[PDB]
RNA sequence: GGUCCGGUAGUUCAGUUGGUUAGAAUGCCUGCCUGUCACGCAGGAGGUCGCGGGUUCGAGUCCCGUCCGGACCGCCA
RNA sequence: UGGUGGCGAUAGCGAAGAGGUCACACCCGUUCCCAUACCGAACACGGAAGUUAAGCUCUUCAGCGCCGAUGGUAGUCGGGGGUUUCCCCCUGUGAGAGUAGGACGCCGCCAA
RNA sequence: AGUCUUGGAGGUAGAGCACUGAUUGGACUAGGGGCCCCUACCGGGUUACCGAAUUCAGUCAAACUCCGAAUGCCAAUGACU
RNA sequence: GGGGCGGUCGCCUCCUAAAAGGUAACGGAGGCGCCCAAAGGUUCCCUCAGAAUGGUUGGAAAUCAUUCGCAGAGUGUAAAGGCACAAGGGAGCUUGACUGCGAGACCUACAAGUCGAGCAGGGACGAAAGUCGGGCUUAGUGAUCCGGUGGUUCCGCAUGGA
């Protein structure tokens, strides 16, 4: 929201003039910022996609859903059927009250913190985190705690190469 | 001794020749070749024994191309046996050679000792060979 | 950008997909509708010649409303339609919304045509 | 196993449709609704 | 002196069934009659012909039959009323 | 030449059926015991399943072929 | 220019370039109809801030894909021979992967 | 019933690689042998000594077919027998 | 391809099969004696396998995000035919996995086997059109006799019952 003004303001006019596009409605924008979740279930203990799933929507705005493994695989003893991860997508109102979190106090919150991922881009624009801790704003009732396992965050953008993400990315607010 | 690594099926009908080659009329990698002119079969042993009466001989010369493969493999029962009841087990690999199809094809070697050479080689087949070479 | 197909394109294969059950013959033509951003069309077509007999859009030349692609445009021009076919009568049709979901605005016209009496 | 079974009605004891049915999914009395002949007309059929 | 044998196991198979077209082209028909035996819908249904459980096409209303090529490769019956 | 069996720790046999776990004696190693050795007492490692191919989420344990041996038959003139 | 049909992609895929007052489409926000096995991108909902960027519509092209007889042949119906697992002659018949080239659209009916 | 004309289904001979397999060479490199050292090879330097994957060329198949006849078969039309 | 021994005996898919159908051999390859209350019916909505790149616990593969991707993936199972306008995948409702039938036609020595529009009675789905008389098509199954069980507006040996 503020963010998101912010970004109305001045974040677009500038890399408009940056980059020379003859349409301003081209502009790159973040399209949505999704979470996914996984649990080494197959079953390991059922009460860890039980946990996850209600942990995880304290740390978004809303339910997730349970992902539906694909395909069984004995490697794990991951039998087609019994489920691992949990998937909520974020975007709207929502994605931007997300980031202001994240850029804020989620990062600077970590045990310990230094430019984030130099090169984690896919090549189109699209960019991921792997955090390892639940520790995102402070006020999770973080003594219920049990497993450590952080989130794997996707950022999601219209962007149609790397280098105009990478720059967006600055004002946005990310480290590198 | 070229042994095809795997097959659809180890047995099936031993087909008829008719007509010329369909392809590999012609040289198309060496200076020279050896062309068949009647149509029959071709064994693991014929083209290893051409082979090596090929390359032994030619020593450091150059290189010898093969332009077969006995996908085809053929069937015999055993030995003292009332025949039928069940197609024999397969003991052997063939390549069909119809006429115009050209075996082997040597590069890098003077004329003449190709020549002769693929003329010894020739007797190694049970089948009447002409001398070709590349246009 | 993030390959988003075309809302029109995918319209067309759900379109495609009810066209292939029906179709509208002499003596029974087939309704047909245009749920556009801006406008609502309506056409009642007869497949085997291959030509419309009688359209309707929310931008006709007359009984105009600020409206212009809303339900109440739609049950305008539903009645408008079913007037269309009266003059040249047929008092039937097959139904086909255009690839579309029969909830709203498709719904206001199928309601006008029904009520100004094309017996589907 | 699937198991040949016979329905039966509660309307009416005339009954005659067959079915067959696995009884580690269905243990229970298993119901169904369908057009029963002498009664004319469509009514609940259980199983024998 | 003898040698024995077995095991062919292969002499086997199932009692096949007929399939095939037994309507000519131009060939005058009668409604509910058999136009291809197929197995698959190897030739899809035109107008007036319907189409079996088992993938049979069979004439809807008594006429003359007429094959007719369907797209780039499908073919397709129908029946032209008289 | 045919039909049937099997092939697992270094040795001998279970599992080999339970498709979703490799086990029991002996041997061997360390320690204790004895003046020393042997018994004996504590502990411990091992094979990853004759070979190759295939089905299956998963093969030791299912189906094929190849090697190995073992059982039976190989008769009428 | 939109809508909606028939035609074998000779209509496709690519590469470039033009358009938008109107039409279309992106867009704006979920207030109530409806919805996201999580969500107003999607479904629907009610507008019209700005944009031809994309879609869509037009101009160009043989890079790919597609279509394509002419004479050849291989095969082959029917006759006739031969030293006959296979070859050859005569009346026809006629392969396809190859080029001659066609093509980067043609026909409609309702609303401008 | 035969023949002439028209229309059909049908995937053989043939041909071919577009699919499924088999399969020969060139280019190329991922990955393996290749010893040295630093040493857990961290990596370099490592033979064409093998060598997957692609692309250029090339050869095969009753259970391969983007193709596909000749004949045979099923009918309609009329014409002669 | 003498008997004995070995093997086989019914059904379903393909090749052998000579471009209609049919066509044998102790010819060449596989499968069946089931399974599914949803893996049926209907309405509605999409779309795959594999690969590359970023992402931790987590690699060759778990679960994510982008791109490519005519079908390599799926279709209960064995092969073939056919299927992305779904016959593949998902949700809601539902039991037509109905009764009486059936113009015609296929296949056929007989016995049987197969499809079938269309009509009536009642439904299920959907606003409607209109679909539904079991699986996406082909296997998953046997005569008659005798006996068991349910309904019977049938007969029941002088008559009424049995």
């Amino acid at each position: 929201n503020r963010l998101k003004e912010k970004y109305n303001k001045e974040i677009a006019p500038a890399l408009m003039t940056k980059f020379n596009y003859d349409s301003v409605m081209q502009v790159p924008k973040i399209e949505k910022i999704v979470i996914n979740m996984g649990v080494g279930d197959a079953v390991q203990n059922a009460k860890a996609i039980d946990s996850a799933v209600e942990e995880l929507t304290f740390i978004a705005g809303q339910k997730p859903v349970v992902t539906r493994a694909k395909k069984s695989i004995a490697g794990f003893r991951l039998r087609e059927g019994m489920p691992i991860g949990a998937k909520v997508t974020l975007r709207g109102e929502r994605m931007y009250d997300f980031l202001d979190k994240l850029i804020s106090v989620s990062l600077p919150r970590v045990r310990d913190f230094r430019g984030v991922s130099k090169k984690s881009f896919d090549g189109r624009g699209n960019y991921t985190l792997g955090i390892k801790e639940q520790l995102i704003f402070p006020e999770i009732d973080y003594d219920k705690v049990t497993k450590v396992r952080g989130m794997d965050i996707v950022i999601v953008t219209t962007a149609n190469t790397d280098e105009e993400a990478r720059e967006l990315l600055t004002q946005v607010g990310m480290p590198f | 001794m070229l042994l095809p690594k795997r097959v659809k099926y180890r047995r099936e009908h031993r087909g008829k020749m008719r007509g010329r080659a369909k392809g590999g009329t012609e040289v198309h990698f060496g200076e020279f070749g050896i062309q068949a002119l009647e149509a029959s079969w071709i064994t693991n042993r014929q083209i290893e024994a051409a082979r090596i009466a090929m390359t032994r001989y030619m020593k450091r010369g150059g290189k010898v191309w093969i332009k077969i493969f006995p996908s085809k493999p053929y069937t015999a029962k055993p030995l003292e046996v009332r025949m039928g009841s069940g197609k024999g087990a397969p003991e052997g690999w063939v390549a069909v050679v119809k006429p115009g199809k050209v075996l082997f094809e040597i590069s890098g070697v003077s004329e003449e000792v190709a020549r002769e050479a693929l003329r010894l080689a020739s007797h190694k087949l049970p089948i009447k060979t002409k001398f070709v070479k590349r246009e | 950008m993030i390959t988003k197909t075309s809302k029109n394109a995918a319209r067309l294969k759900r379109h495609a997909r009810v066209r292939a059950k029906l179709s509208g013959t002499a003596e029974r033509p087939r309704l047909n509708v245009f749920r556009s951003n801006k406008h609502i069309y309506a056409q009642i077509i007869d497949d085997v010649n291959g030509v419309t007999l009688a359209s309707a859009s929310t931008l006709d030349k007359d009984l105009n409303v600020e409206s212009t692609g809303d339900t109440s445009a739609a049950t305008k021009v539903g009645e408008l339609v079913a007037k269309r076919a009266a003059e040249k009568g047929i008092s039937d049709v097959v139904f086909d919304r255009g690839g579309y979901l029969y909830h709203g605005r498709v719904k206001a016209l199928a309601d006008a045509a029904r009520e100004a009496g094309l017996k589907f | 196993m699937r198991v040949n079974i016979t329905l039966a009605c509660t309307e009416c004891g005339e009954r005659n449709y067959i079915s067959k049915k696995n009884k580690r999914n269905n243990p229970d009395r298993v119901e169904f609704k369908k057009y029963c002949p002498r009664d004319k007309k469509s009514t609940l059929h259980r199983e024998t | 002196s003898k040698k024995g044998v077995g095991s062919t196991k292969n002499g086997r198979d199932s009692e096949a069934k007929r399939l095939g077209a037994k309507r000519a082209d131009g060939q005058f028909v009668t409604g509910g009659s058999i136009l291809y035996r197929q197995r698959g819908t190897k030739i899809y249904p035109g107008e007036n012909v319907g189409r079996g459980g088992d993938d049979t096409l069979f004439a809807k209303i008594d006429g003359t039959v007429k094959f007719e090529r369907f797209g780039r490769d499908r073919k397709k019956v129908s029946v032209y009323p008289v």
